[PDB]
């Protein structure tokens, strides 16, 4: 039953994505949310699965993070369905385009909210510094486990990447470095099988 | 001046005139190029030309010109049809459309008369708020153009000019001649006649005009 | 930094201690530091894994936010690509060559146009930057034009191709009066540079102990070359680096050897104090006498700063690069 | 602006606009100053001052990436110090 | 065999693919029969020299179209960055599996390279990005035995 | 051996080849004797200083003229880019297999280098680039015992 | 054990030999004993700033005088690069054998370098190369048990 | 910057609490001192 799988590499601009919410779901600019956000903690962005907002836990509450569900990416419209009906990820990379302080470091979590029958850990990647960057120090596809996010269907599911200290009241360290950011990029490996 | 460049005048002994006369002066300019005067000098004699500041110039359409003053030339107005030139026959309809400095500071009004009819040239003229008429580029060795395709006119140097009172003026460019150069020189270049000099300048009308004094593109006795 | 040493009065240019700085644009694992506008500020361009873009940094040192740019070639990343000057706009295009065409993306700033395959005239076949290493395939102003050509230099001649835009090329041309052993010959020793900075480019070959440098003689060839020798207890070899910078303000770039070894040295070789072809002096042979004095605007910036230190009025520099200016003349009178 | 023929007081609409009318009056002399050396207590004041207002009036933009400016000086003044 | 056309297929009419003979590539010429008689392909990749956006993909698949034999999969390659991109986010010659169309013979079948979203007027997105395409360039490695 | 000319052999006619013996390089005399007597091969890459231009491939076939227990294969190498290459698309000294021309002693027999289709009136492929060929380098690894 | 000479073998008399005093170099006392006692070369790599042709090598060998203690052929390496020559075409620390040197006391012994075909008089090749040798550069890896 | 292209940095870098560490982990090498280590080669995915 195995087969060569087609890899595909589909980048993801979560600005594109905001930007381009229906209209009743609240489209939004990013840079500008997040600056507005940043400023004034504890607020909020966008709508559903498709939103910017602060962890709701204590732990959470001076992390801001943004949420995309896979159903509005609609990733698989990008191929025709005579390539395969099963499309799952393999590996999910992370980059951030601020501009960062002298030694300045980037925290940031990024997890599957939907977590199921995924091998323990699988659930989440850190985030050191971005460029495309990996929860392992070093990737290797040939690793032997299960990468971060392998297996899950490109088709549903929610992705939320937190940033720790983001809210600016609170004197979060990341808080420049968020109203400073851009956009965020994530780099979505998946194949068709 | 506003951009510290070092500079000398030297006008040239031209006394004859009749109250318009083809003055100029051979100018020292620090930071400019090798020139036909040598390293840091010119006379500028004046010429419309594209815009090469961007590269490597279009002959086609979607061009940029500069004014006699080196400044960029904006479309002023739509063209019109017309074969003649101050009752002059052209000997073919050309397409004019006016032109005007994108920075003013003189008020003249520039022509392009384009040819409507395949096989003629082209032609610039200019209209001073003097009441002076100035053609350049009419005909070959006013021309700077590609010698391998010599409708790519590049510059249109000055040609023939016209006062209000009667007085005009025409000069004559004589072509690069490869004779004596030295074989090499000649040998890798090949570029068959390519770059113009002024070599003689008529003045002082025997009998007056208002027309320019090239005519149809005659040489001058 | 750059900073001028001393007083205000002295010639001197340093630097000052190195700090780190303020703001670094992260993403800097792919990238490299290219002005890609022709704005004067540098843009830290990234590429890869799409993330095309970059920062530009301005003059009081602040960085942008990343710019996406519209249209980045697949070909940029390719191993042969080129950054050179083709459309002759000055703004740095993409380009890939084989002997008888190039593939010129042209740039419009805000990324690059369509490519388009350049097919050359004729029988003109171009060199191919690495095909021989045996020879420097390289783009230069070697004619002096402004245009940069693309040259060839053997141990034997240099070759030029004029560049006619859009990726035509001209016919080469022989440019005689470079001449090294054949076997010896290491185009890794070959450099070119504008020493005499009339235009056209020098050429300098590097030889322990001593540098050639021939000069070109505003694309008619070479005038045979000047042997400087270095001084007592300076020595080059391929580990050693020859940088070529105005170092000083003077208009004229200096020949800086830079060794490593065990303890790294570096020398700079003036080859003149003022820039050359500028008119000095002008005599009317009735008693009045003319003489000028030129600087970099560089070095009067240097100044604005250093007049600024102490009052701490940041002098932002809003003028990149060293126009060369007229700043004292005297005039004397013979016979009083 | 050059509208129905009157020299109009003009606010740029954006800020290519703006560039342009900037552009325009690049190499005016705005100031000019007259001040003496030397070591009297009159060192520390000008003989003269010249001040200078540019302006720049759009006269056609049709082609936008071009918009036919001219510039020139609107007004000027010349104060008299003799030092004092 | 040697042609361009909108797929057939129920997901591939707005699909632009160009299909090409190896027969008619003329490949096995290249080196006397001296040399050995069997010639086969062992790893193909492909570049695409047009112009991407910031965060736009090159969304391809290349395909052989005779069901030949080859191990499932092998049969088709999908392009990303179309840089020499190859079959896979980690490429090894030693992976210890076939890679995509190795074992097919240089001199037979039909190749074609197949873009989704292609056609304009149905609002594609390579529709795009092909505009600026100036070939379709195939490195291919095989081997003489 | 040491030498041009068109190959002999019936589909070799247009093939330009060199040939040049490894006695007559004096690799030996590189270093003394008493260093090790038995000096051999390990492994030849071949460049070629020519005006490929990107997507340009030259096609030539290194083979060593002579026979010994070689394994099989190991008497030849494909050149494809002329930039030291390899007879591998991917170069390993620890493949676990031998390389071409692997355990050849160092001034013994000759070398052939082959280029197909190189006559000009002949239309060959290479008959033109050939012509931007300024020279021939062998790069070779060798070992002292 | 600091000097320069010419080899006294009968093939190395034309071979211009560079040597030093490990003992000399002193590098144990760059650290502290209370980090331990053993400190012994784990690999040397060569560095001969100089200026060579396109195609030009350098050729020389690095080797080391108790040669009793080693495994056979761990007494020297072969430099050839002169770039940063670790000798051994491929180097790796998890190779499985012992690398040339490992194990040397850096406290003691001597390590020499020699240049066959140095002697000008005898028109050597190192004999003009040497020429533009500015310094010799060993880069000594060593670990402290 | 510290260090020129042939220049070494002779430095230890030692956790206190060594008691809990195999034999040897408690200290690194410093001598590149570039972002190095403390082998000559880096590994996360070795089995020590």
């Amino acid at each position: 039953r195995d087969k060569r799988a087609l890899e595909v590499e589909r980048t993801v601009s979560l600005a594109e994505v905001y930007a381009g919410l229906p209209k009743d779901n609240g489209p939004f600019s990013l840079a500008q949310e997040i600056d507005k956000l940043v400023s004034q903690g504890s607020g909020s962005a966008g709508s559903g699965n498709n939103n910017l907002a602060f962890g709701a836990g204590t732990d959470t509450k001076t992390s801001l993070q943004a949420s995309v569900s896979f159903a509005d990416l609609k990733i698989r419209e990008d191929y025709p369905a005579s390539l395969g009906k099963i499309r799952r990820i393999k590996q999910i990379s992370v980059t951030l385009p601020a501009l960062l302080g002298p030694y300045q470091d980037v925290q940031a979590i990024l997890s599957y909210g939907d977590k199921a029958g995924l091998a323990n850990g699988c659930e989440a990647l850190a985030v050191s510094h971005g460029m495309n960057d990996s929860g392992q120090f070093q990737l290797d596809f040939n690793d032997g486990k299960f990468l971060p996010f392998e297996g899950i269907a490109i088709d549903q599911g929610t992705l939320t990447l937190s940033f720790p200290n983001a809210s600016m009241p609170e004197k979060g360290k990341q808080a420049t470095m968020l109203k400073t950011l851009n956009d965020i990029i994530l780099h979505i490996r998946y194949t068709i099988k | 001046g506003p951009d510290g460049m070092a500079a000398l005048s030297l006008p040239l002994p031209i006394s004859a005139g009749r109250g318009y006369a083809p003055a100029f002066t051979l100018n020292y300019n620090s930071g400019a190029g090798n020139s036909p005067f040598g390293l840091g000098w010119d006379c500028n004699v004046m010429t419309i030309r594209r815009r090469t500041h961007f590269g490597v110039p279009h002959y086609d359409e979607t061009d940029t010109f500069l004014g006699p003053e080196g400044e960029v030339l904006v479309v002023a107005d739509q063209p019109r049809d017309e074969s003649t030139l101050q009752g002059i026959n052209l000997g073919a309809t050309f397409t004019v459309t006016g032109y005007r400095s994108r920075l003013e500071s003189h008020f003249s009004r520039l022509e392009y008369w384009q040819p409507k009819t395949t096989g003629k040239t082209d032609f610039w003229l200019i209209y001073s708020p003097d009441g002076q008429v100035h053609l350049l580029g009419k005909s070959p060795q006013a021309r700077i153009s590609n010698p391998s395709q010599t409708t790519q006119t590049a510059q249109w140097l000055l040609e023939a000019s016209v006062s209000s009172r009667g007085e005009q003026i025409y000069y004559q460019y004589r072509a690069e001649d490869d004779t004596g150069c030295e074989a090499d020189e000649i040998t890798h270049h090949l570029q068959a006649t390519a770059q113009r000099y002024l070599h003689i300048v008529y003045y002082g009308n025997r009998t007056a005009s208002e027309t320019l004094p090239g005519l149809d593109g005659s040489a001058p006795s | 930094s750059a900073q001028r040493l001393g007083e205000i009065g002295s010639d001197a240019v340093t630097w000052e201690k190195m700090q780190p700085l303020s703001v670094i644009p992260s993403l800097q694992s792919n990238a490299s530091l290219v002005d890609i506008n022709g704005d004067g500020q540098l843009d830290w361009v990234i590429t890869g894994p799409g993330l095309r873009g970059y920062h530009s940094q301005r003059p009081d040192g602040s960085w942008t936010r990343f710019t996406p740019l519209n249209a980045l070639p697949v070909e940029y990343t390719h191993p042969r690509a080129q950054l050179a000057d083709l459309m002759g706009a000055g703004l740095s295009d993409l380009v890939l060559i084989g002997p008888k065409s190039v593939r010129l993306y042209a740039n419009t700033r805000d990324g690059f146009a369509k490519g388009k395959d350049v097919v050359q005239s004729g029988d003109i076949t171009l060199p191919v930057p690495g095909a021989d290493p045996r020879k420097l395939v390289a783009f230069s102003d070697v004619l002096g034009s402004g245009q940069a050509h693309l040259v060839e230099v053997s141990a034997t001649k240099v070759t030029c191709w004029p560049n006619l835009g859009r990726g035509r090329f001209g016919q080469p041309i022989t440019l005689p009066g470079f001449s090294q052993p054949a076997t010896e010959f290491n185009p890794a020793q070959v450099y070119l540079a504008d020493l005499d900075g009339s235009g056209p480019t020098d050429l300098i070959y590097v030889h322990t102990n001593r540098l050639d440098i021939f000069l070109n003689k505003s694309g008619n060839g070479f005038a045979e070359p000047v042997t400087l020798r270095f001084p007592e207890g300076l020595r080059f070899d391929h580990t050693c680096q020859l940088q070529m910078a105005d170092v000083q303000g003077l208009g004229v770039a200096s020949l800086i050897l830079s060794v490593p070894h065990m303890s790294p040295h570096h020398w700079r070789c003036d080859l003149t104090n003022m820039k050359p072809w500028l008119l000095n002096e002008m005599n009317n042979n009735m008693g009045v006498h003319h003489t000028l004095r030129y600087r970099s605007s560089s070095q009067f910036w240097l100044d604005e700063k250093a007049a600024a230190l102490t009052t701490g009025q940041t002098p932002v520099c809003y003028l990149p690069f060293p126009i060369h200016t007229l700043w004292q003349t005297e005039t004397e009178d013979e016979i009083s | 602006t050059w509208q129905d023929n009157k020299d109009v007081p003009l606010t740029p609409e954006d800020d290519n606009s703006r560039y342009w009318f900037n552009r325009a009056l690049k190499g005016q002399l705005l100031r000019s100053e007259l001040y003496g050396l030397d070591d009297s207590t009159n060192k520390h004041v000008p003989y003269t001052v010249t001040e200078f207002r540019s302006q720049v009036r759009r006269l056609q933009h049709t082609d936008s990436r071009y918009p036919v400016l001219w510039s020139s000086v609107v007004e000027s003044r010349n104060y008299h110090y003799e030092r004092i």
